[PDB]
This record gives C-alpha cells, sequence and structure tokens, in this order.
C-alpha cells in the first residue's frame, strides 16, 4: 500500500479514507504517535478558527461596525485599539463555546465524529451526498483558511496595512 | 411548528419556553403601559415628568433620581421588587429543567380562579399569542418613539 | 534607543574608545622607522582597529554609557543577529553532532565487539554518518514519531527506589 | 459528423445530447461529469441570451428611477449598490430553490435530475416530443452563439465607449 | 523458562533490573535460585552472570 498524496511513500497506517479530508498525507508520522481522532478534532477546530479569522482580516476593509468606525483597517493595530473589557467579553464568549468542546473531548471522547459539536441548526447534512460534500468542503476550506490567514498575518506585519489595501496600493514587497 | 432556524436544538426547550413566556408577559405590561400612560396620568406626575413619552420617562425620572430627589425613586423601587421576585422564584426554573412537576410558566397564580373554573385548554394559547404580539408591538412603539416624538395614540392618530 | 541605549555610530564614548585605541598604537609606532617590520605590523594593527570600530558603528549595535556595544536578546527582530540567528546556527550544528554520534553508537551496538568500535573507530562508516547530519531535524523527528527515539520506561534500568 | 476529423472522437461524447458534433479536443468529459458540464453550458448560454438582450435594450431604454450610463456596460455603475445587492440575492434565491439546495457537483445530481431541466414550460412549447428535441438543439446553439456574441458586445462597448448600434452607425477603426 | 531464551530481570536489587539477559542453564534440584542468566554489561563488581528465581525472570 502506498500514499496517494506522496506516491513513492508507504501509506500512513493510522489515517484512513473514512476521514473527510484524507489524502494519505502524513510524511512525518504524527498519527503513528498521537491519537488520530485528537488530531482530527484539533485540525477541524483550527480550521474553523482560521475560517473566521481570514474573513475577519478581510471584512473591515469593506465596512466597520459603527462603534469601531474610527478603528484602523490594518488588523494588527485594530487589535490594540479595542478595550480590554471588549477582549474580556470575547474571551468569555469563546470560553462558553469551548465548554461544549471541553465536555466533548476529555469525557465522551469516543462518542461521535470529529468536530461534531451538535451545531446543525439549519438541518443540513441530512442528505448523505450533501453530508459527504459538506464534510470534505469544511476540511478543505479550513486548511485553505489556515494558509490564507498565516499569509495575511505576516503580510500585515511587513506592509503595515490590511490585505485588500496592500493589494490595491500594490505594496507587494518590503519597502 | 414555526422554528425554521432550528434554535431549539441550540438550547434546552424548557429554558427557552419559560424565557418566551416571561418575555411575553413583561412585554404585555410594557405595551399596555405605554398606551395607558398616554390615556391616563397618575396624579402629581406632570411636575416630575412633564410630557415625556415612554422611554423618555425612564431617562427623565432617573435623571431626577440622580440628584437626591425623594419623589423620583420609582425606577429603583420597580427594579428592587422585580429583582426580589426574580430572586425568590429563581429555583422554579431550575426545578422544571431537573424534571420537576411544575410546567414552564405556571406559578399557580389563579386568585380569581377564572382559568381553574373552565378547563384551561385555550387560555394558555390566548396568553402565548397575545404576548408574542406584545413583544413585537413594544418593539414597534419604542423604535417609532426613537424616530418621532409621538406615543401610541399620537402616532396612530395621524400619518407622518 | 532600546533600554536607554545609544546607537554606537553616534555615541561619543565609542568614538573616544576608537581614538584612545589608535593613540595607544601610534605611540608604539613612534619608536620605529618607516620600512621596518615593527612599523609595518603596527600600521596593519591601526588599520584593523579602525576597520573594526567603523564596522561596529554601521552595524546597528547599541553602545552603553561606557561606549561598549551591548546585545539585546529579548526576541525583537531588529536585534536577531546578536542572539537569535547565531543561536539557530548553533542548534543546527549541535543537533548535527548529536544525531551523528547517536547514529554511530547504534551502529556500534550491532558490531562483533561493540566496545572495540568506540576506541578504534570505523572511519568509512563514521564518515558515512557525519555526512547524514544535514537533515537531522527531519530525521530525528521522524525517528521520534516512529517510536524509535524514546525507549519505554520498562526497558531502562533504575535504582531500587 | 466529427467536428475535428484529424482528432479521434472523444469516447464519452455519444450523440444523445443535442448539439453534439463531437467537439472536445482539450479533453473534458474524460475528467468531469458530462451532466455537470451540460448544466453549466445551458446555464452560461441562457444567461448570455438574457445578457445580449439586456445590452441591446439598455442602449435604448432606461427606467425613470435610474440614471443612464454612457454605455449599457456603464449602466452597471449608475444603479445604486443596494439595488445590485438585491438583484444578486434574488438570483441566489432562484439558484437555491431551482436546484433544491444541492448546488455542488457532488450532490446536484443525486435526485436523478436531468441536465438543463428545471420543469419550466408555462406556455407548453415542449408538449410535442420531436418538436422538443429540435428546440433542445436550437437552445444549445443559440446559447453558444449568445456566449460569443455577449463577449464581443461587452468588449467592443468597453473599447469604443459607444454602444452597439451607435457604434455600427458610426464605425471607427483602431488608430 | 528455557536455555538460550532472552529474559527481562525483575529483581529490584539486581544490577540488571529491567535489562535483558540470556538463560544459561536451569537447575532441577531444590535450588532457591535455579535460573542462570548472563549479561553483556558487567556489574560494578565486574561479574556478568547471576542466579535468579523463575518469579524474578520474565521472557521477552
Ligand atoms: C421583498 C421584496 C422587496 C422589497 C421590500 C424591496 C425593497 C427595496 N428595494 Mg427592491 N428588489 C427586490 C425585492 C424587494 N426590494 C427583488 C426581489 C429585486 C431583484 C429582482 C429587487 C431589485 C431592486 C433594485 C434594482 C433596486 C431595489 C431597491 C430597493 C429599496 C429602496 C430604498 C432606497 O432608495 O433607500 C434605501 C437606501 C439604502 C442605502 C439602504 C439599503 C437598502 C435596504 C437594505 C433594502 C433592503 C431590502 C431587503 C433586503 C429585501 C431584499 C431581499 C432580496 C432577496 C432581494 C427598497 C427597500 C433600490 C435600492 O435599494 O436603491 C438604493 C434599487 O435600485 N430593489
Ligand atoms: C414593563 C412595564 C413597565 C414599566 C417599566 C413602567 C415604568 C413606568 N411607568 Mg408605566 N405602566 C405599566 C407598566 C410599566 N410601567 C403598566 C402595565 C401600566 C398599567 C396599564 C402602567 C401605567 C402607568 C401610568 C398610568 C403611569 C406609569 C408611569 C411609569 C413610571 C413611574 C412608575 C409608576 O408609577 O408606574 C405605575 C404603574 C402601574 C401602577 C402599573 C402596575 C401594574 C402591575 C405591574 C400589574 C400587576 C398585576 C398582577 C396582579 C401582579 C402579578 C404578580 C406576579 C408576577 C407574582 C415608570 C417609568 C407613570 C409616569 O411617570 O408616566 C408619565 C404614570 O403616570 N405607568
Ligand atoms: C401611585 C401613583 C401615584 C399617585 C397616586 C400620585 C399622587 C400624587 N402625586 Mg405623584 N408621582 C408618582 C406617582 C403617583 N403620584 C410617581 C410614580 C412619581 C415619580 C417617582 C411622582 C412624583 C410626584 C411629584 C414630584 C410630586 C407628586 C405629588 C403627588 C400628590 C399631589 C398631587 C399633585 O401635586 O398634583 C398626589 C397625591 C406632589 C406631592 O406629593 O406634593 C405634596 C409632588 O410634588 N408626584
Ligand atoms: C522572559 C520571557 C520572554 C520570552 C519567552 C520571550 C519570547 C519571545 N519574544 Mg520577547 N520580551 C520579553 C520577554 C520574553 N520574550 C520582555 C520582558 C520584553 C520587553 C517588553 C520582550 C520584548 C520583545 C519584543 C519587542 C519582541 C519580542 C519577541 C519575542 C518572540 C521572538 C522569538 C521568535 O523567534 O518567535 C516568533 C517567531 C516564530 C515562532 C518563527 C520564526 C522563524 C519570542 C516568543 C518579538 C515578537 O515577534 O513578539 C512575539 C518582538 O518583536 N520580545
Ligand atoms: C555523541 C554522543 C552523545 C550524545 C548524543 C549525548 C546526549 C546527551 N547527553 Mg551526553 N555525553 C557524551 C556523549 C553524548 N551525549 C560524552 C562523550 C560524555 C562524556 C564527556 C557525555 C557526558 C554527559 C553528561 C555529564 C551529561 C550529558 C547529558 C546529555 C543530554 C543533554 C545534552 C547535553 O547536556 O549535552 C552535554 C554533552 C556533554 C557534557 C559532552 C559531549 C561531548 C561531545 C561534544 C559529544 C560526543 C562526541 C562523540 C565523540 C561523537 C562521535 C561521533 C562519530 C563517532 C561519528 C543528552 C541525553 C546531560 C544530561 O543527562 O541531561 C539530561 C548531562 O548532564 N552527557
Ligand atoms: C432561443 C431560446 C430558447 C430555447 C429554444 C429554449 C428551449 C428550451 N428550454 Mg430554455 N431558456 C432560455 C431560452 C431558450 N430555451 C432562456 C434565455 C432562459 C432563461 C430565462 C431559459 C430557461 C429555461 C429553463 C429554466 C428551462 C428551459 C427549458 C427548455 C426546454 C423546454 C421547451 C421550451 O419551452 O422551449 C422554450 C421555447 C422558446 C423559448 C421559444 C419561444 C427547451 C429545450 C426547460 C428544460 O427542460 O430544459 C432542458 C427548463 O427547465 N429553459
Ligand atoms: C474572427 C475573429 C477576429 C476578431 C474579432 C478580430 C479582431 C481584431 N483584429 Mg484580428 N485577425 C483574425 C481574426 C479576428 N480579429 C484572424 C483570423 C487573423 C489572421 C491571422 C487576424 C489578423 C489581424 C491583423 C494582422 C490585425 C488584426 C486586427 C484586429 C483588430 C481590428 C480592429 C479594428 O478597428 O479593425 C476594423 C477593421 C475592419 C472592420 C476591416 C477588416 C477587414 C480586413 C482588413 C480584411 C482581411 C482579409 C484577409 C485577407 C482574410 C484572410 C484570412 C486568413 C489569412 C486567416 C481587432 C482587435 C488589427 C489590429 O490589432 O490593429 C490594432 C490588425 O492589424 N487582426
Ligand atoms: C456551521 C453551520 C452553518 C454555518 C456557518 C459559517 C459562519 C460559515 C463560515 C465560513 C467561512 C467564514 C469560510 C471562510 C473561509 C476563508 C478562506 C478559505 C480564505 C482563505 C484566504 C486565502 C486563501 C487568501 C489569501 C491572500 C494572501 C495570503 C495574500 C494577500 O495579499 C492576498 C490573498 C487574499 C490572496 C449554518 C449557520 C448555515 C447552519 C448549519 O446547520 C451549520
Ligand atoms: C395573570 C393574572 C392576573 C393579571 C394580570 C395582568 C397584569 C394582565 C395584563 C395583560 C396585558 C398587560 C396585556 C397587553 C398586551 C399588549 C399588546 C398585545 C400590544 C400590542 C401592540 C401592537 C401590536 C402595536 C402597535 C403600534 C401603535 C398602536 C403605536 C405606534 O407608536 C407603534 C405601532 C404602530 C407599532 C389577574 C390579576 C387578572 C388574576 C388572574 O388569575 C392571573
Ligand atoms: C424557457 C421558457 C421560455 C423562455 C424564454 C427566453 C427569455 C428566451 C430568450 C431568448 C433570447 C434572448 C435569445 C437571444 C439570442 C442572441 C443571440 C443568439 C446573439 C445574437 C448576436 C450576434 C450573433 C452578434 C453580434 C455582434 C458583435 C458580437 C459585436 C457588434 O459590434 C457587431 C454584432 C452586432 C454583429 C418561455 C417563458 C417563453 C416559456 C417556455 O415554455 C419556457
Ligand atoms: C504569490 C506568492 C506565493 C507564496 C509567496 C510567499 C513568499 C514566502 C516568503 C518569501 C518572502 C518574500 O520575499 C520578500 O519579497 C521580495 C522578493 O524579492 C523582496 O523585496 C525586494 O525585491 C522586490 C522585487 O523587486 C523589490 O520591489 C523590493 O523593494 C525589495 O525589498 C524581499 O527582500 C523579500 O524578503
Amino acid at each position: 500500500e502506498m500514499s496517494e498524496a506522496i506516491p513513492f511513500m508507504p501509506k500512513p497506517a493510522n489515517i484512513d479514507s473514512s476521514m473527510p479530508g484524507y489524502a494519505g498525507f502524513d510524511p512525518l508520522g504524527f498519527t503513528d504517535y498521537y491519537s488520530a481522532k485528537w488530531m482530527q478534532e484539533a485540525e477541524i477546530k483550527h480550521g474553523r478558527v482560521c475560517m473566521l479569522a481570514a474573513l475577519g482580516m478581510v471584512f473591515p476593509e469593506f465596512a466597520k461596525f459603527p462603534q469601531f468606525a474610527s478603528f484602523s483597517t490594518n488588523p494588527l493595530e485594530a487589535f490594540y485599539q479595542v478595550s480590554p473589557a471588549g477582549w474580556g467579553q470575547i474571551f468569555l464568549f469563546i470560553g462558553v463555546l469551548e465548554t461544549f468542546s471541553y465536555e466533548k473531548s476529555f469525557y465522551n471522547f469516543e462518542g461521535g465524529a470529529p468536530g461534531a459539536l451538535g451545531f446543525d441548526p439549519l438541518r443540513m447534512s441530512s442528505n448523505p451526498a450533501s453530508a459527504k460534500q459538506y464534510a470534505a468542503a469544511e476540511v478543505r476550506n479550513g486548511r485553505l483558511a489556515m494558509i490564507g490567514f498565516s499569509g495575511m498575518l505576516h503580510h500585515a506585519i511587513v506592509s503595515k496595512q490590511g490585505p485588500i489595501t496592500q493589494i490595491v496600493e500594490q505594496n507587494f514587497y518590503p519597502k | 411548528g414555526f422554528d425554521p432556524l432550528g434554535l431549539s436544538t441550540l438550547c434546552n426547550v424548557e429554558w427557552l419556553r419559560e424565557a418566551e413566556i416571561k418575555h411575553c408577559r413583561v412585554a404585555m405590561l410594557a405595551a399596555a403601559g405605554s398606551i395607558a400612560q398616554d390615556l391616563y396620568q397618575f396624579p402629581g406626575v406632570e411636575k416630575i415628568v412633564g410630557s415625556a413619552k415612554m422611554t423618555g420617562v425612564h431617562d427623565k425620572i432617573l435623571a431626577a433620581a440622580s440628584t437626591g430627589d425623594y419623589k423620583a425613586q420609582a425606577m429603583s423601587q420597580i427594579l428592587f421588587w422585580t429583582s426580589f421576585l426574580e430572586i425568590v422564584t429563581l429555583p422554579a426554573v431550575f426545578e422544571t429543567m431537573n424534571g420537576g412537576p411544575r410546567k414552564p410558566g405556571v406559578f399557580f397564580f389563579d386568585p380569581l380562579g377564572l382559568g381553574k373554573g373552565d378547563k384551561m385548554g385555550e387560555m394558555e394559547l390566548k396568553e402565548i399569542k397575545n404576548g408574542r404580539l406584545a413583544m413585537i408591538g413594544v418593539g414597534g412603539m419604542v423604535h417609532h418613539y426613537l424616530l418621532t416624538g409621538k406615543g401610541p395614540i399620537q402616532f396612530l392618530s395621524g400619518i407622518p | 534607543d532600546v533600554a536607554g541605549l545609544t546607537p554606537c555610530g553616534e555615541s561619543k564614548e565609542f568614538a573616544r574608545r576608537l581614538d584612545g585605541s589608535v593613540k595607544k598604537l601610534q605611540t608604539r609606532l613612534s619608536k620605529y622607522e618607516a620600512g621596518t617590520p615593527p612599523a609595518l605590523a603596527l600600521q596593519k594593527q591601526i588599520d584593523k582597529t579602525k576597520n573594526r570600530f567603523d564596522r561596529y558603528g554601521k552595524a546597528g549595535l547599541l553602545c552603553g554609557t561606557d561606549g561598549l556595544p551591548h546585545l539585546i536578546t529579548d526576541g525583537r527582530w531588529t536585534h536577531s543577529g546578536e542572539f537569535v540567528i547565531p543561536g539557530l546556527l548553533f542548534l543546527y550544528v549541535a543537533g548535527w553532532i548529536g544525531w551523528v554520534g547517536r547514529s554511530y553508537v547504534l551502529f556500534a551496538r550491532t558490531a562483533d565487539k561493540p566496545t572495540e568500535k568506540e576506541i578504534i573507530i570505523d572511519v568509512p562508516v563514521a564518515l558515512s554518518f557525519v555526512s547524514t547530519g544535514f537533515i537531522w531535524p527531519f530525521s530525528a523527528f521522524k525517528e521520534f514519531t516512529s517510536g524509535n527515539l524514546i525507549v519505554p520506561a520498562d526497558e531502562i534500568t533504575v535504582s531500587p527506589r | 459528423d466529427n467536428a475535428m476529423p484529424f482528432l479521434e472522437r472523444p469516447p464519452k461524447l455519444d450523440g444523445s445530447l443535442a448539439g453534439d458534433v463531437g467537439f472536445d479536443p482539450v479533453g473534458f468529459s474524460n475528467y468531469f461529469d458530462l451532466r455537470w458540464l451540460r448544466e453549466s453550458e445551458l446555464k452560461h448560454g441562457r444567461v448570455c441570451m438574457l445578457g445580449v438582450t439586456g445590452l441591446l435594450v439598455q442602449e435604448a431604454v432606461c427606467l425613470p428611477q435610474f440614471s443612464n450610463g454612457k454605455t449599457p456596460v456603464d449602466d452597471f455603475f449608475v444603479v445604486p449598490a443596494a439595488g445590485l445587492w438585491q438583484v444578486f440575492f434574488a438570483i441566489g434565491a432562484v439558484e437555491f430553490f431551482s436546484h433544491g439546495f444541492k448546488l455542488t457537483p457532488g450532490d446536484m445530481f443525486s435526485e436523478g435530475r436531468e441536465a438543463g431541466d428545471f420543469g419550466f414550460d408555462p406556455l407548453g412549447c415542449g408538449k410535442n416530443p420531436d418538436a422538443l428535441a429540435r428546440r433542445r438543439l436550437v437552445e444549445v446553439k443559440n446559447g453558444r452563439l449568445a456566449m460569443i456574441a455577449f463577449g464581443g458586445l461587452l468588449h467592443q462597448q468597453l473599447l469604443t465607449g459607444q454602444g452597439t448600434f451607435e457604434q455600427l452607425a458610426n464605425f471607427k477603426a483602431i488608430a | 523458562v528455557k536455555r538460550g531464551s532472552k529474559v527481562r530481570i525483575l529483581r529490584k536489587e539486581s544490577y540488571w533490573y529491567q535489562d535483558i539477559g540470556t538463560v544459561a542453564t536451569i537447575d532441577t534440584s531444590g535450588i532457591r535460585y535455579p535460573v542462570v542468566v548472563r549479561f553483556e554489561k558487567v556489574s560494578y563488581s565486574g561479574v556478568n552472570t547471576n542466579n535468579f528465581s523463575l518469579d524474578e525472570v520474565v521472557e521477552v
């Protein structure tokens, strides 16, 4: 058996086609040492955080909330312009959301599917084909958003602006 | 059967049901109170409030209370008694969730026993529908005041 | 600048360090004739001293009140060439030496007399190992995750308590 | 016949679809679903038929509540932004309801849907079968023609800046 | 155990506690420590052999 992503290497033993974003890609064998299901929960949660984060790096280029209308469009400056009461409320809300994941992992670890936090209000994924397409699409858009946010962050460090402003002004290289 | 956004999957149905009935009753009081405030004015209030309408009365009485005025502590007193009532009826909403005998919204408050006399198979739905309207109507009333100084009767009477 | 320090290119005490260091050499040069080997040697030293001070002045080092260059090591990127980048170079060489020595010790265990391989080194095999060290981070991490770097606690001899 | 006689006929292009002249040189339908590709071809075609009608009409007609651009492509830039956003979401709502909320290649055809079909015949023009077959081929060819024609009209209107009919009545070569 | 087998020592006061030796012979008499085990490391005394009881020795 051989890896599909890397055709000359053997298949990583602890990943499987059942997992939505499977490509056979584990060259440094993290799953041979760590739990494959813990890695999947971590990958899915990192992906959701980076999906929101990539949208958040781009969105105040277009429009800002009226309260923060004076705040900067470079996100790394708007990070410090927010008051600590605001960041405390953000941290508390994320903490409330993370209680459900703290209860999912560490207590009923083996009951369910990775990333299944019981959040399906619009009742999608009922159709099996739709469920497959959405599972793989969530994984791939999460990975893409991870790469995209990492880029956009370091670009905001170099050019002291946001993504769109940087592109429009063609500030593509260190001045 | 109205729940298109599936928000009852995101919380306990019992907590949501009691919260809905409480919102409906409080809003019933707010909507009825605003219409009554225009129609009738309890004695003496015209010197403390002038001619301020629904939301303006809150800010103006609390402005007078922000000075040391004895005759302006209505807001603190209503806040106190509603807070006291919510503190002592607080274990009820946790008993319902724990599987308790009492249903959402029932405090067994039937002095006249009008609900107890006839079978109460409709008065429940009467309250729920009237209160759902009361919430939306309060919303209307407050934001229309926030645009035009008219109250219930003034805004309904003409058409700006 | 950082921590109340002064860039060495405009600190006046760095300038006095350079001037005193050159006067110390010139008074020794004043006792020799022009084409002699001691005169040539001292002039080479004067040029070397001037070159060192000039280079330090234009390098972004931060002199103190003493006028001696100071190193900032808190992690800021404007001063990464003073500890962070030399440190990355060190850890690469040190991890290379460790990975290569470990690979030879594991080879020597599978030998006819394992203790003869360590006082009389198999130089072709040991040079084969010294060449492999250039990709030690990947080789050592793959070694770790494949359960071949760390041995379990029950194959290790311990004291009674 | 074969559209490109020197090339071998593509293996998946049987004559069952209308408009089939055996023209797939690059190599699609050997990688993608022909059902999806045919749905994309009819969708592109109908949008471009409506687009060519819109370009010709907007050169003459203008609603009283809207300003008038220099060209029908400049008509986009004088209609209020909120109007464009309402049109975008109305088209999105139609796309959601017509496909039954299955829009991805993976799930769009899990209900045995027929490519290009949305059950739309109020006038009953497709009541007759043989007439329906002829109108299928007519549709695919008029859609292909409007695709090329829309490309031409839009780029010439951008270049000259003088419409379509006023351009023809005042033809001026590149100098 | 058997002769020529590899064993993990479980005597906590052994020099070779939790290391592997090889079984030399096994006595059949009423011996308290009938299993003879040889090791490749020498102890602090320079001995590389020792007697152990079955309970003290586990096969690997
Ligand atoms: C549900 C039915 C409905 C309703 C009530 C409206 C209401 C409105 N439309 Mg219409 N519209 C609809 C469906 C509807 N639209 C559909 C289905 C289409 C496409 C076929 C359009 C295409 C359309 C165009 C092309 C234009 C409008 C415009 C307008 C607004 C003008 C207000 C103004 O000038 O200052 C308001 C000024 C603002 C800056 C505030 C922004 C406008 C708010 C947000 C409108 C909200 C409408 C709401 C989201 C419903 C749309 C749902 C969506 C699926 C279409 C008005 C509120 C005009 C407009 O907005 O110009 C400004 C305009 O040019 N509409
Ligand atoms: C959310 C509800 C709400 C709020 C915050 C206010 C707040 C206010 N009102 Mg309005 N009001 C309300 C409801 C409300 N009212 C209702 C329901 C009515 C009767 C229809 C009125 C009639 C009213 C008048 C006529 C006047 C005010 C005035 C005022 C102000 C001074 C307080 C006062 O004298 O109230 C007086 C309010 C009452 C006497 C109504 C009490 C009704 C209670 C709650 C019914 C309870 C029935 C039931 C048996 C209890 C069940 C208990 C169970 C839960 C255990 C203050 C801003 C005065 C003011 O400054 O206006 C300019 C004024 O003149 N209000
Ligand atoms: C290449 C062989 C090698 C390897 C991989 C290690 C690895 C380690 N040693 Mg050991 N060590 C070695 C040789 C080696 N040592 C030798 C030869 C000596 C005798 C001087 C020691 C004496 C020693 C002590 C006293 C300590 C360690 C400690 C450690 C650990 C932390 C790193 C450190 O503190 O370095 C420290 C390194 C030294 C003190 C000496 C290293 C001497 C040279 C530079 C390395 C040997 C080169 C070797 C000849 C390679 C030839 C390769 C060729 C045949 C291909 C780590 C487990 C420490 C520990 O237990 O921490 C948890 C500790 O306290 N080591
Ligand atoms: C069918 C698609 C097509 C389209 C849309 C265009 C579009 C254009 N061509 Mg291109 N062209 C095409 C096919 C096409 N060409 C082909 C197949 C060739 C052969 C390789 C050329 C060779 C060509 C050259 C060499 C030039 C253009 C130029 C132009 C521009 C003319 C703009 C203008 O004002 O002219 C208005 C002009 C007319 C309406 C007159 C057209 C009549 C011509 C002169 C007759 C030529 C007949 C010819 C012998 C036919 C033999 C065919 C065979 C050799 C392939 C425009 C961008 C010109 C350009 O870019 O200038 C800036 C230019 O100099 N074209
Ligand atoms: C969960 C769920 C539902 C839901 C939901 C929600 C809220 C879903 C949210 C989904 C989101 C926000 C997805 C966003 C993904 C962003 C990506 C992939 C961006 C990548 C950026 C890139 C690649 C880049 C870049 C860049 C680089 C680095 C350099 C730059 O100079 C330029 C450039 C821009 C090119 C609902 C509510 C319907 C109910 C349902 O029952 C269950
Ligand atoms: C429970 C119980 C007891 C009790 C009790 C109590 C306190 C009973 C009270 C019941 C109440 C207070 C009912 C009030 C409902 C108000 C509604 C539905 C208004 C909707 C407004 C709308 C739609 C509007 C509007 C519009 C207008 C006109 C104005 C515009 O500017 C705005 C707008 C255009 C939006 C008793 C003592 C009987 C014993 C019994 O044993 C148990
Ligand atoms: C489906 C359905 C129905 C329907 C329907 C509908 C809406 C049908 C709509 C049909 C339409 C709008 C067809 C439009 C076709 C346009 C074409 C082929 C392009 C022509 C231009 C060319 C070639 C050109 C050009 C040019 C270029 C590029 C540049 C210029 O400088 C020069 C030049 C001008 C020469 C109904 C409701 C009837 C009922 C039915 O039961 C079901
Ligand atoms: C589309 C790219 C996809 C992946 C890109 C991610 C890049 C990964 C990190 C690479 C860092 C980019 O590399 C960085 O940019 C350019 C590339 O010459 C250099 O910038 C330099 O050359 C450019 C190009 O003319 C000059 O305009 C600029 O004034 C000069 O500083 C920087 O010195 C270098 O630090």
